């Protein structure tokens, strides 16, 4: 039979770096909003990295790094759009914690306090897989391989969009971008095309022991996020194709 | 394609975007290490094994970095086996097995290294580059331990919850991410075989095979963890790998001096 | 007079490495023994090592490698125990927790959550004393060395085996073992032979400063460890020599 | 003075003791690495413009070390930028935002250093010594991220909450500790002019000019942090600093021979 | 407008490394005062250094080491007094924290426990800034620095003296030493001769936020720190210059 | 004996098995640095004097690293005796000054250690092997805090709780247990004495002795810590010791070069 569940009562929200990025208008909303779900729920908070990555991405490629060179380098975004979300949390208990504390002390660390902040890139380093240039597995998969280890209750990704589209709804196919409510990880994985999701975050889906669904809301929206915890539908579902026990 | 339209797309589109994807291709391509071999010492194949194992292969080492720069891995072996069956015992995830099969793999590392430091070589750690430019200019050479850093990340295997990617792929990834120019597993048999020789009276001996004739013959988990020949397809640096015994005495040597012993295994 | 006891409301139970190897079927009950005990007791939980620290022994041994080498390499298992143990009892709000951290800060561990696990081996390292080529400072050497510093209520040693004998009960002698329910430290440093626990804790007990006693309970059968925990006389007691104040 | 006379001050009187302060005034100065020299090189100046400025200074890096012991720490750039942003705009204080910078320096110094880690020369930590003494002797360069590791204890400018103490202040300040022979900044200007020649037509080059010169021309925040003046007028070992224009190939290379191009800055 | 309190709750308390080099006879009474208070404030609680710093610095400047090699040796006397101190506390939850938890979990460990223990001095290591051969940023000034970076609800600082003299109280010129109850940052500058803090910390007030007052009060008499935390006037106060919002 | 019987009685016996530990005896001997030796600077007796009697000793350290390996180890001294007041005068157990003794001697290695960074030798940590393989290979010396790592595990002294295995035991364990050559003891005094030289007008000098012997004339605790005489006589691979005066110039050169200087105890 599968795995056990390690932490069965965990929530874990990421929060997307191109949410950080749009600075206090969105970051304070967002804070507000997780302020008043700390009583509600136990919350491992996950931040992905956004658009610094994208300018070390463009340094580091120029230089001709290797893409285990180019994934710690996006990496280090992520950890400090963390340390500036925990920061914001201080004053309700939160604090940003590492990864080797993540992996190791999660427990304890949500016993003394309602929510941590992480980074949400794996901590994969040189050894990243090889392949593409630009690093596979970054905050999405990194926060999905640990919500499903640690067999949580959900995983709820935080973006800067509805959902998941048929187009990039802010690239040069906008206007035919279809919302998708709902959607199998198996049928996205078999659509080319860009996604607000990492292609890597499919693959880990598919091996998946636990989470059957994620589903992606716009922090961009108050409420959307607390509806989310709630399993209300009011983004994208990803089933991943695990089935109950 | 041009650095402004690489760095257009990068800010632009998701990562995801095939577009950007295929102008990230198209970057230059810079070698770390470029003169340096990676070579793993097995865990149960070799440092298990004790003396008779061990010793010659140390002083193979010692030989073989006068004339050699020698990232030196080491495999985890049949302790890692013992808690393997523990914590899949209790139900862990593979993600939790990862971080017991490390320390095992670090245990080998310090016995290895113990062996080797009155020759200046040191043991450092595996996860990047720590003191390894220092040393390998210096010195010559590096132990670590070959087990790859994913601990709670570790992407579980299609079946079970042994890790996949364990010190054969912790291993490759340096070389591969490095640029090293040569890779070299150390291990108990003399190459592939056909079947499995230690369960086989008539296996064959193969010198040469792709990647994909060996999923052709059912060798896909043989002598290296499966996930290692996958790894191997995607390499952009290490296009090959060697396969060779370390019970044979001047094996390692004579595979660093660039002859063919024991198997080669071809991305291609 | 005797240095003040520093955590004196602490329960510490060193769980040995042998019991840990006989798996789910010993561990399973064990971990259910201890969540029932979390909501009685602050506890210290510290593993010891079992049969991988022979392997690794067997094969350093065969290197030629000095005792300062082999413990540390022994001392890994013990806290690769511990984090398993740990991983078990997640749930609950337990984790493994570091040398240095239970050396300085396990009085804000046990305040966050009730229990903590880690490795019932001292940090000897490669300052172990010479002399045997076995490394003399094990899981109940350190146990007791942390036990009796902190000034902790007890500490109880959970075995495979009901305590004590006067042989081997699994050894060639097996047939003249008889049971000792209760024994002085003393008595046990002079006699020879095998016993289930360090020699050097005997050591240690002699310039024990707090814990006077120290009990020796089969973990096989559920409900020893609780019945020891409050000071129900279930297997060997050892009186390390210590006197009240 | 004596040194029991110092003794007894140091054991009676508070440190804020003026004659303390005095005695100790008059102590030895030992200078820990007296022969070496630190270089920054710029994050937004070189760095961040990628290949066609870091490669040229790569190579000028490998051939100085030839006969000139290096501690090489990186600027931050643009990306600090974007964190200080993000992070005042949210009310956040300098002691938060200096820990956001480091990082962006810290990726630096890691990019850099891969590009000469087959030279042997490492990637070091910047709070003090670490294998600072052996690289040097060795292979006769380190890097380093240049940000000071004051952290949360960042001491606030008199306005704003963007550190005033960053990766031209930290080198600047392991130079007078260490007590190098020479500091010399490595930005996108040949040096220092009479105006920010990016944005003035007439600007007038400056070869040299002392910190009070500078300020009582309002160039006091101009191509170096501020502070870093004030810092270079208390200092004891490092009285004068020069800023070269790193995109001139060779520029690193003549001013580590000694050649004048740039601009010296003098503590008087 | 100027930067949030990160920590609005929290109260700073820098215990002087001289009240430490006392011994029990000012320990004690102090830990039995700080056991007090425990259940009335969140505590951050940083010990300063005392006379082994004055000792490291004398053979230190014989060697003619630097005033960045001298400031990591006279805050390793700080961290131990610390560790004396949180030891001393273990038995209410309390530890001593590193610099790096300090500067990135401080908020999780006050969610653990009722106060935790660290060093006063600030990590500026070999970034010391030239100048004086003696380290300006000391004891005083790291607890500044921290508590008006959290945006602490106040800095006690705890002498061995009742506060600030016109002159050295046990110096040459005692006999025309004035208690000043009250005084600013600027004017304390302004005057030439001995404090009993940093001069540094008149700098860094310079420049702070949020704390507008710091009192400096007799740790030697029980019941003054106290009463300084609920803001009664028993030491020295000095005015910041910081102005409310 | 044989490996196989050996690893039987490992698999089935308690280690505690008078036959398992008279097997593991048998085991071969491997010296890890068989050509390094371990000096301890005494902290009280050298460093706590400050530049008359360290400079000249640093000389001979850069001169002595010519033809010998070292590992350097320093001592705690007066900072650590006032520790241990405080402590103790608190009731605090010996594995609490444990801690507060080891950052005293850190102290003492950074400073030696900032002394010799120009000759391109390092401050490494004293818990195991650590950067010694690489640094003993080029710089040849090593400077390491003498303090042993056990911490709240400390072993208490039969009485008092100051913790008996302090800067001389850090320093002998690491010889002991790196199989190094040669350990030498540089403190203030010519050697063993009689008596206590520092109070006693009549001592006279010994320079040669055993552990029994020292142990009958009730010297058992006077130049070296006690239980440093009973972990030699328990050691495997240094079986004496040399106890000089690193106040003499070329003491410890003289001592290097084989000079029988100073006091040698032998474990027999
Ligand atoms: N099929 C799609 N559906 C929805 N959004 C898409 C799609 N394809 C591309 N996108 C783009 O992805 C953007 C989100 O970008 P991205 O996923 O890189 O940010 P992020 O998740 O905040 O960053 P990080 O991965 O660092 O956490 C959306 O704003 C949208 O423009
Ligand atoms: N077709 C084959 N050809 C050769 N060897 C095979 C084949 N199939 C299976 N094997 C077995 O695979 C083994 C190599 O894997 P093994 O795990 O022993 O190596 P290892 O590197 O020591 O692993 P670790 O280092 O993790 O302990 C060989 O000993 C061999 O018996
Ligand atoms: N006199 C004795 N009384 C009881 N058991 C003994 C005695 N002598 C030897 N033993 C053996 O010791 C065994 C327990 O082994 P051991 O003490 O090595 O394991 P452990 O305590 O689980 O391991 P660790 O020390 O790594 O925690 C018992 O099962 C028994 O066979
Ligand atoms: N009077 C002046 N003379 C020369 N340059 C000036 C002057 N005033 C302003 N500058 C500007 O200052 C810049 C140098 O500062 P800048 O922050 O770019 O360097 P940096 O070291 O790369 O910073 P970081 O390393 O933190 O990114 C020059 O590019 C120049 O445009
Ligand atoms: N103007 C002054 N007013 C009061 N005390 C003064 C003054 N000038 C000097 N002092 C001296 O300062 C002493 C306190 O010493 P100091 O400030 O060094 O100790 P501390 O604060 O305990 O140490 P640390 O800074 O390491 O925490 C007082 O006992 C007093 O003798
Ligand atoms: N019989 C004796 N012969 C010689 N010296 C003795 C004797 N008995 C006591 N001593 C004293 O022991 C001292 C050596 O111990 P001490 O603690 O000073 O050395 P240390 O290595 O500097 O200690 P640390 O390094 O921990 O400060 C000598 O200074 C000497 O005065
Ligand atoms: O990172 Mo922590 O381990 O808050 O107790
Ligand atoms: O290891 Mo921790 O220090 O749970 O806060
Ligand atoms: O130092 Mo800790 O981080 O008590 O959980
Ligand atoms: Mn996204
Ligand atoms: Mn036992
Ligand atoms: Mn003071």
């Amino acid at each position: 039979k599968r795995p056990i569940r390690l932490l069965p009562w965990l929530q874990v929200v990421k929060i997307g770096g191109r949410v950080m990025d749009r600075g206090a208008d969105a970051i304070l909303p967002l804070v507000e909003e997780l302020r008043k779900l700390l009583p509600e729920h136990r919350l491992l908070i996950l931040t992905g990295a956004g658009v610094r990555a994208r300018h070390v991405f463009s340094v580091g490629l120029d230089l001709g790094l290797p893409v285990g060179s180019l994934a710690p380098l996006a990496a280090s975004e992520a950890g400090q759009n963390g340390h500036i979300l925990a920061a914001m949390l201080a004053s309700e208990g939160v604090s940003y914690v590492e990864h080797p504390t993540v992996a190791d002390q999660l427990a304890i660390h949500l016993s003394a306090t309602r929510a941590v902040v992480g980074s949400a890139f794996p901590p994969y380093h040189h050894h990243e897989f090889p392949g593409s240039r630009i690093p596979p597995h970054r905050a999405d998969t990194g926060a999905f391989l640990l919500a499903d280890a640690f067999g949580a209750a959900g995983l709820t990704i935080v973006e800067n969009v509805d959902g998941i589209y048929t187009a990039d709804p802010n690239g040069p196919d906008r206007g035919q971008a279809r919302f998708l409510p709902e959607t199998s990880a198996t049928d996205l994985a078999k659509s080319e095309g860009p996604l607000p999701v990492d292609r890597a975050l499919l693959d880990v889906m598919a091996t998946a022991r636990h989470i059957e669904r994620v589903q992606v809301v716009n922090g961009l929206v108050p409420g959307r996020l607390t509806a989310a915890l709630r399993g209300e539908h009011v983004g994208t579902l990803i089933r991943t194709g695990v089935r109950p026990a | 394609n041009s650095t402004a339209e690489l760095e257009e797309l990068l800010m632009q589109r998701s990562l995801t975007d095939p577009q950007l994807q295929a102008a990230a291709a198209a970057a230059a391509d810079f070698r770390i290490l470029p003169d340096a071999t990676v070579i793993k010492i097995g865990g149960q194949s070799v440092i298990d094994r004790g003396r008779a194992a061990v010793y010659p292969l140390v002083d193979e080492i010692v030989a073989a970095r006068k004339n050699h720069k020698l990232l030196i891995g080491t495999g985890a072996g049949t302790r890692a086996r013992h808690l393997y069956s523990i914590a899949a015992g209790l139900g862990l995830p593979a993600g939790v097995l990862a971080q017991l099969g490390s320390s095992v793999a670090d245990q080998n590392a310090a016995m290895l290294g113990q062996l080797l430091a009155k020759h200046g070589i040191p043991v450092v750690g595996g996860a990047g580059l720590s003191a390894v430019p220092l040393s390998l200019a210096e010195v010559n050479a590096v132990v670590f331990s070959g087990m790859p850093p994913y601990k709670l990340w570790m992407r579980p295997a299609a079946e079970g919850v042994i890790p996949p990617y364990r010190t054969d792929a912790g291993c490759f990834l340096l070389a591969e991410q490095f640029g090293c120019k040569q890779m070299i597993f150390v291990k108990d048999e003399d190459g592939l075989y056909t079947a499995n020789p230690k369960t086989s009276k008539d296996a064959t001996f193969i010198p040469r095979i792709s990647v994909d004739e060996m999923k052709a013959k059912g060798l896909h988990d043989s002598i290296l963890e499966f996930p290692v020949l996958d790894l191997l397809q995607s390499a952009q640096h290490v296009r090959e790998v060697q396969v060779v015994n370390g019970l044979v005495p001047g094996n390692l040597t004579r595979a660093l001096a660039g002859e063919h012993v024991g198997t080669i295994i071809t991305a291609s």
